[PDB]
């Protein structure tokens, strides 16, 4: 019972790419889930919590939602600061702790 | 807001590991800090949190009765250990506070871990 | 009446403590002392349950005999005859931290107004279309559950007011 | 009227108004159901302020107003009572006391033509905030310095009114979102639009 | 994209001729299609446009009792007919396909031409 | 209104023309412009759109910009593939039609 994601997914810049996320019934659409950023070699960040609110700081491009038991955050422009860590975050009921994903890398094409 | 967390260490295996973080500029009794760790080249795990203002340390399943949690307020720092630490456990360790405080099992939809301490990695 | 209105935990709405059963002034002064056919002064000269909990200080108002509302047609009802007593006092120091206190959540949606003097502490997703939403909490499915943090920044009318209603 | 009212009409329409110009259509005189709306796609956000959407049948209202216009993935969550953004204080300000619902769906199969849909504006820069439930159309320039440019597009002062066009390789940030607004009132006439 | 129209013949006044678009290489719905002419003495000028998918059109203020303007979906082409033609419409015609998709008046100031056409001759 | 233009351009090849496109309020200050070429027997083709950018095909070495009413286009160097008339073409409300230059011929010397 814990999260899933793709490992990598390519996008070329200039426009958006989707990392995706699939949980079960207890993991994603009965609690919310959230997005982190981590840089390398650092401590990972807030990038999307509640799945329409964002952290102040953070520039109005990162759109995250969930419709049914899977969760969709889109990313728009890979420069210089998108080609980092994406982990999948969401509480899971049964096992009663915070279960998280793979580690999705996105890189430029 | 400001973690701090203990220097890097090697410890041999059946020994136990002395990591601390310390909690500076916020009110400390007012924030639960979980803990997440972190093996090389895998994803996230979890270990679970304290709510420090009384004594109630939930752990996770998979380090049940593994793990020592205490709460030193005297010199506002959070000590944990690990009991017979194997190979499968070097990884690095972080210290996180979740905004707001809730100390229930069924409360955790809305924490998120804000602010994170630096890391400080373990081998074997 | 020392274990019930010192306890240093207080249960939250939905699921509120039952304790079966000196002197009560001892304590902050009361946000409201209105007891129902039976009066406050005439007391010390006269089965008691003492039900407590915590409620937003907007709400503390719809805990009386007869009168509908938010939690008070989904937490806890009052029956229409009453013969106990509500208590309400100020709780800012204990409940409400920076940040928020996510512990003290309520009851929001139910399918239908509940039996007097019943709790429920149930999670199960609420259905408010028409396709059966039986673990998926998405568009037009909702949790029930919700959960209003407490600030010392927030006013007056929006501090946790721990209750207790000592139904005789 | 004894058939339903037309909200197949307000719905299934061919073509949107834009946010600039956004409709408001009237149902008056018609008997309600509000059985028949989910028969569309899986909204991306269905939500009601004031009355919850269980209770909208065996509640008797006295008017219906319909608002429809076209938004950005992005600017969703902007469209909610006492929110700050582009289309929030610039195209279309939903006042803090709301009693109604607002959907918004996905509607990139007919609504988006590839190589661009230049059909769609918003107002990108105004001279103050806008005021509650109000409407404006503009054709002549913005200034933003010292100098009253007065219609030429140079330094400092621009046209107002920014075209987005939905070409199918963008992402879900930036699909077309049909989002209509149903808006009631209080009951100070006798009531008429009612359920059945 | 290739865009290749067919030919005219040269008619006499007071007759209806028939000038036909083709288009081919991209999807015919989603894109609009102009009409201009090049007569001598005087550069481009220009008459309207046919949106694809319904039966909304637009004319200019001068050719308005001239002009007719049809689509069709099957075969994929535009089919624009000159009625009471006079000696000032000895001009070769052009079918532009224009970049984006515009069906109001106040769209136009982004809708530049993507590619044209061959013109075919008409005469009077 | 109607685009007037200048029907000739006068230099010597090897250096910079420039040509001028000059309209009205109502119909440049407002709306962009766009230029056009019109080669012997061929179908006018792209030169410069939103004011300030090239497509991908054409050739670098042309720049144009508007200043107000008028708009001013300079080219480099007067080749034969150079020596077609350059069209001026731009969109008003007044009139709802896409009004057009009436044509520049150049000429080497
Ligand atoms: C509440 O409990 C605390 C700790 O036992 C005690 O110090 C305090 O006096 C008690 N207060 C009352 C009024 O019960
Ligand atoms: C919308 O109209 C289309 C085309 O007539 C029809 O196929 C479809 O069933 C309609 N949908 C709704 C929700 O009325």
């Amino acid at each position: 019972p814990v999260l899933t994601q793709p490992p990598s997914a390519s996008g070329p810049p200039g426009q958006s790419v989707s990392i995706s996320c699939s949980g079960s019934r207890s993991n994603i659409g009965t609690n919310f889930v959230y997005w982190y950023q981590q840089l390398p070699g650092a401590a990972p960040k807030l990038l999307i919590y509640k799945n329409d609110q964002r952290p102040s700081g953070v520039p109005e491009r990162f759109f995250g939602s969930k419709s049914g038991t899977s969760a969709s955050l889109a990313i728009s422009g890979l420069r210089s600061e998108d080609e980092v860590d994406y982990y999948c975050a969401a509480w899971d009921d049964s096992l009663s702790g915070h279960v998280f994903g793979a580690g999705t890398k996105v890189t430029v094409l | 807001v400001q973690l701090v967390q203990s220097g890097a260490e090697v410890k041999k295996p059946g020994a136990s590991v002395k990591v601390s973080c310390k909690a500076s500029g916020y009110i400390f009794s007012d924030y639960n800090i979980h803990w997440v760790r972190q093996a090389p080249g895998q994803g996230l795990e979890w270990m679970g949190w304290i709510s420090p203002d009384s004594d109630d340390t939930n752990y996770a399943q998979s380090f049940q009765g593994r793990v020592t949690m205490t709460r030193d307020t005297s010199i506002t720092t959070v000590y944990m250990e690990l009991s017979s630490l194997r190979s499968d456990d070097t990884a690095v360790y972080f210290c996180a506070r979740s905004v707001g405080y809730c100390s229930l099992n069924s409360c955790q939809r809305w924490m998120w871990f804000d602010t994170w301490g630096q890391g400080a990695l373990v081998t074997v | 009446f020392d274990e019930v209105f010192n306890a240093t935990r207080f249960a939250s709405v939905y699921a509120w403590n039952r304790k079966r059963i000196s002197v009560l002034y001892n304590f902050a002064p009361f946000f409201a002392f209105k007891c129902y056919g039976v009066s406050p002064t005439k007391l010390n000269d006269l089965n008691v349950y003492a039900d407590s909990f915590v409620i937003r200080g907007n709400e503390v108002s719809q805990i009386a005999p007869g009168q509908t509302g938010n939690i008070a047609d989904y937490n806890y009802k009052l029956p229409d005859d009453f013969t106990g007593c509500v208590i309400a006092w100020n709780s800012n120091k204990l409940d409400s931290k920076v940040g928020g206190n996510y512990n003290y959540r309520y009851r929001l949606f139910r399918k239908s107004n509940l039996k007097p003097f019943e709790r429920d502490i149930s999670t199960e997703i609420y259905q408010a279309g028409n396709k059966p939403c039986n673990g998926v909490a998405g568009v037009n499915c909702y949790f029930p559950l919700q959960s209003y943090g407490f600030r010392p920044t927030y006013g007056v009318g929006h501090q946790p007011y721990r209750v207790v209603v000592l139904s005789f």
